[PDB]
């Protein structure tokens, strides 16, 4: 009859990392859509040219293999559009398609949540989305704060999300022996997104 | 005002 603490737990009570570790997890401003950038003012910040017809994505730097890493999206309401996407992909996925669509997602190479419509898509070729939280009622949508979390435990092959200070629950099975990159997919013009890595554990 | 606040 007492409280015990998860690993993601733990490394949420730690300090986060200084600014050096997050300059080294943040976005590849040499691994991105040719219709963003990386802010020189603001490395942690990408910004999307206002491009028709286009999404776009890019990635952190670091693709995770081992341990739990939590990062931090902000990604103004306001600034999301029809196809806003938050997950992670391997080195192969795509980074542009024509159209605006589930980009990270709609193949074998990524993992997305779709924030606008609270689903989840990998593979979307071939196979289904599912709703996400999977508490939420088929036609029952949520806004997703300005901020939240991201935690992908390579150890157990997962990705979650800490949304409002709550855990969402397991988005993401089956990503053991992978390396796997922090990713975004975009669609609207301006648009910014800033990435900051939390910590690690490992 | 575009769709998704884009240059056409």
């Amino acid at each position: 009859d007492y409280c015990k603490p998860t690993r993601l737990d733990l490394l949420l009570d730690m300090p986060p990392v200084s600014y050096d570790v997050q300059l080294l997890h943040s976005w590849n401003n040499n691994d991105r859509s040719l219709n963003v950038f990386v802010k020189e003012d603001d490395k942690l910040i990408f910004h999307r040219h206002p491009v028709a017809q286009s999404t776009d994505a890019i990635r952190g730097k670091v693709g995770y293999t081992r341990g739990l890493h939590v990062w931090q999206i902000t990604w103004a309401m306001r600034q999301r559009g029809t196809h806003a996407v938050v997950g992670v992909a391997t080195a192969d996925a795509p980074l542009h398609s024509v159209g605006y669509t589930t980009l990270v997602g709609n193949n074998h190479e990524s993992w997305g949540w779709d924030l606008g419509r609270n689903r989840l898509y990998h593979d979307g070729k071939n196979q289904p989305s599912k709703t996400y939280p999977a508490f939420l009622e088929p036609d029952e949508t949520f806004i997703v704060p300005d901020s939240f979390l991201v935690a992908l435990d390579m150890d157990d092959g997962t990705l979650s999300f800490i949304v409002d200070g709550q855990y969402m629950g397991v988005a993401f099975r089956g990503l053991k022996g992978k390396k796997l990159y922090p990713v975004v997919s975009a669609v609207w013009g301006h648009c910014e997104i800033r990435m900051r890595y939390l910590n690690g554990l490992d | 005002n575009e769709l998704n606040n884009n240059l056409p």
